[PDB]
């Protein structure tokens, strides 16, 4: 509905995705019909961005939280310089923290089994900040995004 | 120099999503 663009929602999803990436999804009905769609075309994003910027991302070193912080605010900073919004560019932030905390998993200084709930927070910030207005005038997760991506 | 080039990957993979559902 019209709250789902707010921070708890939000939060939640991104959580879910790292839970999924990292094989670890909550206990007992686990995610929501959103994530669950959601997880599915954001690994999708996530396998080919991983293998066609290959070279790019072995550049990165990501040691600990603040600088996956600061590496995900510069490009999506860069991602979204002209303005556009998009369910596709929503999708690829997800994609990107799922390549964040594959890096960390292996790069961490100061490894930190929480560390997941740190990335999907400033995620959380950074969507609901800087699309959510785009996402709740487009329906929402609802009945904007599964609308679109749940399958034929 | 990569920051750009991630970024602009991460556009390119945007579009292709759109192209599909849309």
């Amino acid at each position: 509905g019209m709250t789902d663009c707010e921070f708890g929602y939000i939060y939640r999803l991104a959580q879910d995705y790292l839970q999924c990436v990292l094989q670890i999804p909550q206990p007992g009905s686990g995610p929501s019909k959103t994530s669950r769609v959601l997880q599915n075309v954001a690994f999708s994003v996530q396998k080919e961005v991983e293998k066609n910027l290959k070279s790019c991302l072995d550049n990165v070193n990501v040691v600990s939280v603040d600088t996956a912080r600061t590496l995900f605010n510069q490009v999506m900073e860069k991602e979204f310089e002209d303005g556009i919004i998009n369910w596709g560019r929503i999708v690829t932030i997800f994609a990107f923290e799922g390549i964040l905390i594959k890096k960390l998993l292996r790069q961490q200084i100061a490894p930190d089994v929480d560390t997941y709930k740190e990335i999907s927070y400033f995620v959380a910030e950074f969507i609901m900040n800087n699309t959510g207005e785009w996402i709740r005038q487009n329906g929402g997760w609802e009945n904007g995004f599964v609308k679109k991506f749940e399958p034929k | 120099q990569w920051v750009r080039e991630i970024a602009a990957g991460l556009r390119r993979a945007a579009d292709d999503v759109n192209a599909q559902v849309e």
